[PDB]
């Protein structure tokens, strides 16, 4: 059990920091298409290609 | 422009009954009434405007509402519900308004105070650290009660509660003789729905003592209406509180403090608000604790008074766990329960000496008292619990007997007749011969004279040592020999009613 | 690992799938708000039950359809309501989303996640006031809904389509059993097959919040969170959210019970529910009846036990086994709401205090605890073994 | 442009405001009284709309000398207490004035009383044993640190005793800081902590809001929440863990019968307000250590007519997670503190949590004192001897035991004289252990009243 | 296994985070992009202009509404007898009768017990109309008096009828303007 | 009217009678609210689609409010138009994930 | 539904006894043929069982017809009816009417009054002996305690409507055997809180013959049918 539980509490510590690396990777990409989206979005709330 | 169209258009009051019924009214007009304001109607009746809604006023009615009808006028006070205050009242009986009921004379009163002014904060007040001595052996002893304090004085119909308060009304003469404010102790007993027979007997007791002289008397009598038996503890508070906030020493009683709940009660389901436990509204404990409250011992800051409330309750059938016993429990700092089983065997006062609590304890307690009395109290009680065992033993040992002999002479000395305060100064020594157990040749049908009857000697001859203890509050040695020496001379000139001497 | 694709995906499918449509509707105003409560003018076309929408996204339910006001009890924070605002109607009888994407979810009663863990996916809405199935819908209770508790197996055995009250006292063991009888199903749900394994629903009712976390991750220590629901009123939402869990929990259920599913529903505790409405009744100055309690309250459990039961292999043969509990003050059975419920259901498990403090835990009184569908609820070994312990253990 | 009153009864006023100038619920409002030595500004909440521009409102003061038709001016906000670190050491009350310095506070940030409990996904339950040395506690009743204990009763029977025992036990080596919320509860008891606190020195590390008796009701409800903002403050903005004592809880759900009754909503049950466990519960569920901080709260309750089963302490026993249970029936037998030892009730009590030889001991010393309350029925009519030998051993160490989870504490300390004492885990397991297998049955029970631990009791039946 | 359930379940909360993120910057800023365009009257009256198009889309009325039916079917029977009064009636002579109208609808108000007595309908209301015109006859023109001889269900909506009849009567009076009185009203 | 007002408000009142000066003109008046005032001929075509969302042709009283920065909102009896573009603000961002 | 119960003139008392087979009940609480007989109890101590058991002992045999009314009754033991008296032959026979607790106040109301309305047709029109069930018809004076307070009546004691007894009446009366033609009448009764004085059971004591008063006490020692012995009464044990 405490082996399993160790085992446990690495693969979740591990997976946090490379979770967060990897987030940090993927949202300035996205920050870029925001704009784009918005752009489409207002778009649709006007009814014109804004 | 439209501000001065408005201004424009915009550019001894009396008002009139238009519903009446069982002590309540309403009134039209009076725009400009204040609430709780005292009004008064043509009959020569006042009432408080409680209720005031968008069309008429809901006053309730003070004194004989049988005077009321439609139609009538109605007419403002100006006054706040308020009462005459003033050095004054000091020797009077007046009804809950302030107004003389004796027919002894009008009432020079010095000013007005209002009922609803809140108590004094936590940061105004003191330590409840000073003496209020009742006079009676059995509370002076185990319960002390200090100046600030709330002592409960609950107990069964017919056990001496307001024997008991009356005989702490009295004992303060002792003191009232000399003119040095801080200990000239003042009084007010306030009776709600007590017999006449009954106040006039207290009137009686009280100038037949010389305890008029410094004592009023609120008188709520039960003929009058509800109204009387509400305000009847918010008049004594308040006539106790304008000296209490000059710096003098005031003891209130409420004698019983269960029927101003009944009126309450009554004004309550008059009003047809809807009713909790006992049929009692919701905010009785409101009215208890917004009266008991004002009781308190103020910081020298804000002048060093105090106010002592010792509230009766009565209990149907001893059930201490009732509505308001509890709730009068929640509130004062102790309760000296009189128990009516104790009370028709002769143990008077019937103080029962295991639910009887103080809980500011032994802070208030003189330290002569303090030492020799301050053992009595579980002494007592594993006395009592040893009877109660004992009582079918067919045999036990001798250790047991004797203690349960010390028990019975010690229960023995602690009773004494009605209107026989005795002296802190002969307290100790009454305590004295019990608990170091001079008493323990004499026989127990004899003990109450015994100790009468020394208190008598001590006081003609060898004063030193009640002035000795007077003077210091402490017993010390140099007075214990001479006590000791005059009741070894006392024992061998004394005897009893049957057998032989006491040694 | 995560990619940028699935995030600029669904915000682009949201964005380019966003449309109005700008549709006419009624509109009144509030005008009396306040514990709740809100009477609200105009809606001449409310249907009775109605959802109205008020402007801060908050949620009403019209209970009373005066001849010039509609009273409704609002679900949700009521502080944010004034006099005088426009209120809306949804057009929807009282529904609350189902789907099995609520598996692992806790949910406002009006079927909003409270869990954090995002939006639910439901699959469709579903009435909250839907008519139970009638005699000849039904079929007799004939399969066992294994407690692993042995006072309950085998003394007074709980059935699917079984109603079992569970009527204690504070601290006797009624959601240690409840939750124990959730956490044996695991054995089963790893079968997948649809016809044994069971889909369970706890309906927290006036709970406080750590009381439903520590629930909740019991259930996570066990694996239970993969096929368990978790309806959460917890005590300081108002009344209506109190009020309203139990029945969002049987719709939850009832759509797995007719899709073919076999469904267990937990109720702690009914008598929160009964307080509730009380409450509810009082601010809406219904006269109330026998202490102080709405008219109706038998009303208020009768619907809601009755909807769970065993339907017929016409409709799909799925079933719902409830298991309210009821906590009674100071030990006795024999009062109003405890006796209302003692006759709604099928039979009675009853905790006392006084077998608990002696060792016997559970602390099943054999007398008055009783199973009355008995003996058909059990497999034949079961009931060789113990087809009279109850009768025994009483004598 | 401001609004006016047109309705008084008691502390509830109704003021109208111009058409679309209404203020939102639980605003807070002034209005002026200007009688005489009476004169003061009344705070009013708003508690309900009443239509037509109409507003109900509780007032926080007495209404005494308010007069119809006077104007009354919407603040636009709720009411507001100073929070921050210069909060520690002094004496506030319901509506943020200081009472030891006039001034003070008037220029620290001020939070609004009103607000949302925490959301349920920052919730976690916490299991960690909290120590106080009392015997029968530290048994049958592990308190919880970080949790929610609570203390009930009925009237005179060791609420305040207890409570400034604990505050002994726990306050006054907490390294954290302590907020004292008096709800209801007597002046002078809340002047007797004030002087005690600063003898002790702890004052300076802990903050008291009170609200006592005299109060009208509608600030004796308003007290806890005022108190409740400043230990949540505490609690997230500083991360501080926090000790929140709270006496008397009941008198909140009193005060909410006392307002209601004028609000003219209709009475439930014995006569308290509707919502009562809706108000209670948006009390309690604010009291709760979210995940990553503390507040540890001890709450007194009040029972009337030692009625265990009265509406409001039935409502408040389900957000506690220990219940200390006093009884006038252990009182009367000598017995202090005087907890029930069957009606008590602790959570944390579990194995996986406090230990095998732990649980093992608090169930046999409930069996012990089961069996006894059972026989109780036959023992006060035909005696001990009536019994069997079974029931008769196991009576004698009951006595025994019962006696012996009564404790010398240290507040008593000023009424009996006798000092105080504290006992460690260990010992209170040992203890008791040996006593349920009779290794101190031929003892008298008198030697166990009041000792404290093993070492004491020796001494004592030494002496006898 | 159940701590790699957990590993997925953080990946979901990541994708869920940074999708909220993105999508509230995107709304942030189309909002913004909305405001940058509404900014000059030609976008304001083209929008009107695209909403009335399809508002002419919407479909067509549904719904002929756009105290109760006894009072209101008295109400119309007090317009029937308003119509003949005022194909009878003119300008001057409608002020008058609208003047005698309000004073009836004050006189009606002053005194309760008569609109309290004679609200109730009930079938033979000649002798209503004859104690109606013992008074009516005296303080009001004919007319008044005429369209008064005249079921309504309360006393409120009785006394109401005058001071309607009044308004239809002043209302004709102006026609005889209506664009006028209307805006000036609101 | 304000002669006999008893007991209903001022506002309420003169609305009420302007609703019955129009209606014995035949017609209905609705509310309409907008950021700027329309044009004649807009205001004209606006009559024309309300008179087919309607049968009675239907007046209109216009009160301009900048919250509406676009489009505008139309109330009628106790039914609504929610045409502006700052309630479609709203919903998108309430409509959002 | 709605008619007024026969004249007085019409009414004769009933002595033939009914045997059923039960210790307790042909011995302590003999049953009248043609009469009306109840069973009493609290909540869970087996009135489902027995009246089921009535069913199986006396419409098996008894060669006339019969009919039960599930008033405000549980589903369950209804479609445990309507399949046991269907694996039976008994169901040629036996008209069910079901109005049962999860319907709002009317139907509980009604039901009652429509079984009863078959019955009476039974009775009057073809004179062929029948056999009426009534489970439970508590919940038709429960049913009217909820609408009271709706209706605008003033709510009586513990809160029952203050029609209650005439409304109770109402129907009894009409359950009635009318001489040369029987109805032999078991209804169930409920008792609330297990308190044989709340008015409901009061008032209906008066309109029975046989009254088999189940109690909780007795079920907790394991006795079942657990019927008590020292309340239960019949008037033909003479
Ligand atoms: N010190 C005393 N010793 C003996 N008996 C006493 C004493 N004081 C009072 N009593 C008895 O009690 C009677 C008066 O009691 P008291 O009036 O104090 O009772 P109470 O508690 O006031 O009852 P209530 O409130 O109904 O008047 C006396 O007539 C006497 O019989
Ligand atoms: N079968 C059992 N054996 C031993 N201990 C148990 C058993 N069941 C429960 N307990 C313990 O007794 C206590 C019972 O608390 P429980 O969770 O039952 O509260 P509850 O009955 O749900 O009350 P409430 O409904 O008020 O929450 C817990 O501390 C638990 O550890
Ligand atoms: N161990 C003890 N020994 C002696 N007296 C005690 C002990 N514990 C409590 N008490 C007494 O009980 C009283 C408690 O009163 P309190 O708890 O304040 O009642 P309430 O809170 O109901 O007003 C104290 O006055 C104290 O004298
Ligand atoms: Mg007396
Ligand atoms: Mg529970
Ligand atoms: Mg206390």
């Amino acid at each position: 059990r405490a082996q399993a539980s160790g085992e446990v509490a690495q693969t979740l510590t591990q997976a946090d920091q490379q979770l967060s690396a990897q987030g940090d990777q993927v949202r300035s990409g996205l920050e870029s298409s925001v704009d784009g989206l918005s752009a489409k979005l207002a778009s649709r709330i006007l009814g014109v290609d804004v | 422009x439209x501000x001065x169209x408005x201004x424009x258009x915009x550019x001894e009051e009396i008002g009139t009954v238009i519903d009446a019924g069982d002590g309540i009214a309403h009134v039209e007009g009076l725009p400009s009434v204040m609430t709780q304001e005292l009004l008064e109607f043509p009959g020569g009746v006042l009432g408080v405007a409680l209720n005031l809604d968008e069309h008429s006023v809901g006053a309730v009615i003070l004194g004989e509402f049988e005077k009321i009808e439609e139609g009538q006028q109605v007419k403002r006070t100006g006054e706040v519900l308020s009462v005459p205050v003033g050095d004054a009242f000091l020797g009077r009986v007046v009804n809950p308004l302030g107004q003389p009921i004796d027919g002894q004379g009008d009432i020079a009163a010095e000013t007005r105070r209002a009922l609803e002014l809140q108590a004094p904060s936590v940061v105004q007040r003191q330590s409840v650290s000073e003496p209020l001595q009742t006079g009676i052996k059995a509370i002076d002893a185990m319960t002390p009660i200090g100046r600030g304090q709330r002592q409960l004085i609950i107990g069964d119909r017919k056990t001496g509660k307001t024997a008991v308060c009356v005989d702490t009304i009295l004992n303060q003469r002792e003191a009232w003789l000399t003119g040095d404010p801080k200990q000239q102790v003042r009084c007010v007993y306030v009776a709600i729905g007590q017999k006449g027979t009954t106040i006039a007997s207290v009137k009686r007791a009280l100038e037949e003592g010389g305890a008029m002289e410094y004592t009023t008397i609120v008188a709520a009598p039960a003929s009058d209406a509800a109204g009387f038996k509400w305000l009847a503890p918010y008049t004594g508070s308040a006539i106790g509180q304008h000296w209490m906030y000059n710096g003098k020493h005031v003891l209130i009683v409420f004698d019983d403090l269960s029927k101003q709940a009944d009126a309450y009660r009554a004004i309550s389901l008059l009003l047809r608000r809807p009713p909790g436990r006992e049929a009692f509204p919701g905010d009785v404990f409101y009215l208890h604790s917004r009266l008991l409250e004002r009781c308190a011992k103020l910081s020298d800051e804000l002048g060093g008074g105090s106010m002592t409330g010792l509230p009766i309750i009565e209990t149907k059938a001893n059930d201490i766990s009732a509505f308001i016993p509890t709730n009068v429990i929640s509130i004062t700092d102790g309760q000296c329960f009189l128990e009516s089983d104790l009370f028709n065997q002769g143990v008077r006062p019937a103080i029962n000496v295991g639910v009887s609590v103080s809980r500011v304890g032994g802070a208030a307690q003189i330290k002569a008292m303090k030492e020799v009395a301050g053992s009595l109290r579980l002494d007592l009680s594993q006395y009592r619990e040893l009877e109660a065992f004992a009582a079918f033993a067919s045999d036990l040992d001798a250790a047991s007997k004797a203690q349960l002999d010390r028990g019975a002479r010690l229960v023995e000395l602690l009773k004494q007749p009605q209107y026989s305060p005795l002296a802190v100064e002969e307290q100790v020594v009454a305590i004295f011969l019990g608990t170091q157990g001079h008493l323990d040749s004499v026989p127990v049908e004899d003990v109450q004279r015994f100790e009468s009857e020394l208190l008598e000697h001590v006081k003609a001859s060898h004063s030193d040592i009640f002035d000795g203890i007077r003077e210091t509050k402490k017993l010390s040695e140099e007075a214990e020999e001479k006590l000791v020496s005059v009741i070894n001379e006392f024992k061998k000139g004394f005897q009893a009613s049957d057998g032989s001497s006491v040694v | 690992t995560i990619s940028a694709a699935d995030i600029e995906g669904a915000i682009e499918d949201y964005v380019s799938s966003f449309s109005a449509d700008t549709e006419r509707e009624e509109i009144g105003t509030v005008i009396d708000a306040g514990d709740g409560i809100a009477h609200v003018e105009g809606l001449p076309s409310v249907m009775t039950q109605e959802l109205l929408e008020f402007p801060g996204g908050v949620l009403g339910v019209a209970l009373n359809l005066d001849e010039h006001s509609v009273g409704a009890v609002i679900l949700g924070e009521f502080e944010k309501i004034e006099e005088g605002q426009q209120v809306k109607r949804t057009g929807e009888v009282l529904s609350v989303p189902v789907g099995d994407a609520f598996l692992g979810r806790v949910v406002n009663p009006l079927g909003q996640p409270i869990d954090g863990q995002g939006d639910i996916a439901a699959e469709t809405r579903r009435a909250l006031e839907l008519q139970a199935p009638s005699v000849v819908q039904r079929q007799s209770v004939s399969e066992p809904l294994q407690t692993g508790i042995k006072a309950i197996d085998a003394m007074t055995p709980i059935g699917r389509g079984q109603r079992q009250l569970i009527i204690g006292d504070r601290k006797t063991g009624k959601t240690a059993v409840c939750v124990d009888t959730i956490l044996n199903q695991r054995e089963a749900w790893l079968t997948g097959d649809p016809k044994q394994q069971v889909r369970c629903v706890y309906v927290a009712i006036g709970q406080k919040g750590t009381t439903i976390a520590s629930v909740k991750r019991a259930l996570e220590e066990g694996g239970a969170m993969e096929y368990t629901t978790i309806v959460a009123a917890p005590a300081s939402d108002a009344a209506g959210f109190k009020w309203l869990a139990p029945y969002t929990g049987s719709a939850i259920g009832q759509h797995w019970m007719y899709n073919g599913k076999h469904v267990l529903i937990v109720f702690d505790d009914l008598s929160k529910q009964a307080d509730a409405y009380r409450a509810i009744s009082l601010l809406l100055r219904r006269p109330p009846g026998r202490e102080a309690f709405p008219g109706d309250v038998f009303y208020l459990h009768s619907r809601l036990l009755e909807r769970c039961a065993k339907l017929s292999d016409e409709l799909g043969g799925g079933s719902m086994t409830g298991l309210p509990i009821i906590e009674t003050k100071a030990n006795d059975i024999s009062a109003f709401i405890p006796t209302n419920v003692i006759s709604i259901t099928d039979g009675q498990c009853f905790l006392e205090s006084d077998l608990f403090n002696q060792g016997v835990r559970p602390a099943i009184n054999v007398g008055v605890s009783v199973s009355r569908v008995g003996g058909a609820a059990q497999i034949k070994a079961m009931k060789e073994v113990a087809g009279s312990l109850r009768l025994d253990l009483s004598q | 442009t401001a609004g006016r009153v047109v309705r008084i009864t008691g502390p509830v006023v109704d003021v109208e405001f111009p058409r679309g100038s209404v203020p939102e619920l639980f605003n807070a409002l002034h209005a002026e009284i200007t009688f005489g030595a009476l004169a003061k500004t009344l705070t009013l909440e708003v508690a309900q709309h009443l239509g037509d521009s109409l507003v109900r409102c509780i007032s926080m003061q007495p209404t005494d000398g308010l007069v119809r038709g006077v104007e009354v001016t919407d603040t636009g906000a709720s009411i507001s207490v100073p929070v921050g670190d210069g909060v520690k050491g002094h004496v506030f009350n319901a509506l943020g004035d200081c009472l030891d310095d006039p001034g003070y506070g008037k220029d620290f940030e001020h939070w609004s009383i009103h607000r949302k409990p925490p959301a349920f996904s920052d919730l976690e339950p916490r299991t960690e044993m909290l120590e106080t040395g009392l015997k029968v506690v530290d048994l049958l009743t592990p308190y919880v640190r970080g949790g929610k204990i609570a203390l009930f009763g009925g009237a005179g029977v060791g609420k305040t005793v207890l409570i400034q025992e604990m505050i002994n036990r726990i306050a006054r080596n907490f390294g954290g800081t302590s907020v004292f919320a008096g709800v209801g509860e007597r002046t002078r008891e809340g002047n007797d902590l004030w002087v005690e606190l600063a003898d002790a020195n702890v004052l300076k590390d802990t903050a008291l809001v009170f609200g006592q008796m005299d109060e009208p009701p509608g600030t004796r409800m308003r007290v806890a929440l005022s108190a409740l903002t400043m230990a949540e403050f505490f609690r997230d903005e500083q991360g501080q863990d926090v000790l929140l004592f709270i006496d008397n809880i009941f008198r909140f759900t009193q005060a909410g019968s006392e307002v209601s009754t004028l609000l003219g909503r209709m009475p439930s049950a014995v006569g308290y307000q509707p919502t009562l466990a809706d108000e209670m519960g948006e009390l309690q569920e604010r009291i709760t250590s979210t995940r990553g901080r503390s507040i540890t709260s001890m709450q007194a309750v009040y029972v009337p007519a030692d009625d265990y089963t009265d509406p409001a302490p039935a409502t408040t026993f389900a957000h506690l997670d220990a219940t200390t249970e006093l009884s006038r029936a252990v009182f009367s037998k000598g017995i202090f503190p005087a907890v029930d030892p069957l009606a008590s009730s602790s959570t944390i009590l579990d194995p996986a949590i406090v230990g095998d030889e732990h649980y093992r001991v608090a169930q046999e010393v409930i069996r012990i004192l089961q069996r006894y309350k059972d026989l109780q029925d036959i023992i006060a009519i035909l005696g001990i001897d009536e019994l069997s030998e079974e029931d008769k051993q196991l009576v004698n160490r009951a006595r025994r035991i019962e006696r012996f989870l009564s404790q010398n504490m240290m507040a008593a300390e000023q009424f009996t004289g006798q000092p105080g004492s504290t006992v460690p885990l260990k010992e209170t397991i040992e203890a008791f252990d040996k006593l349920t297998k009779g290794e101190f049955d031929h003892l008298p029970e008198q030697a166990f009243f009041l000792i404290g631990g093993l070492d004491d009791l020796a001494k004592k039946a030494e002496s006898l | 296994a159940q701590g790699a359930q957990q590993i997925q379940l953080m990946r979901q909360q990541l994708i869920r985070q940074l999708r909220t993120g993105l999508g509230a910057e995107a709304v942030n800023k189309a909002a913004e992009i909305v405001r940058a365009h509404v900014a000059d009257p030609q976008a304001q009256s083209a929008t009107v202009d695209r909403f009335l198009s399809e508002l002419e889309q919407m479909a067509p009325s549904s719904v002929v509404i756009d105290l109760r039916a006894a009072s209101r079917q008295s109400l119309a029977a007090l317009v029937e007898k308003f119509d003949s009064v005022a194909g009878g009636l003119d300008a001057d002579g409608l002020t008058n009768l609208a003047d005698e109208l309000a004073s009836v609808a004050k006189l009606l108000l002053s005194e309760t017990a008569l609109n309290k007595h004679l609200a109730e309908p009930t079938d033979d209301s000649a002798p209503k109309v004859r104690l109606l015109e013992r008074l009516l006859s005296d303080k009001v023109s004919a007319t008044t008096l005429d369209l008064l001889r005249t079921r309504w269900s309360t006393e409120s909506n009785l006394i109401d009828a005058v001071e309607h009849t009044a308004r239809l009567a002043l209302l004709k009076r102006a026609e005889i303007e209506v664009d006028e009185v209307e805006e000036q009203l609101f | 009217t304000v002669g006999l007002l008893r007991g209903e408000r001022a506002d309420e009142a003169v609305i009420d009678l302007a609703e019955l000066a129009v209606s014995r003109r035949g017609e209905v008046v609705a509310h309409v609210s907008a950021a700027a005032e329309l044009s004649d001929a807009q205001r004209t075509r606006l009559t024309e689609v309300l008179s087919r969302i309607y049968g009675r042709p239907v007046s209109v009283q216009l009160h301009v409010d900048p919250e509406l920065l676009g489009g505008l909102s139309i109330t009628v009896g106790d039914e609504v138009i929610d045409g502006s573009i700052a309630s479609r603000l709203a919903a998108a961002q309430t409509g959002l994930p």
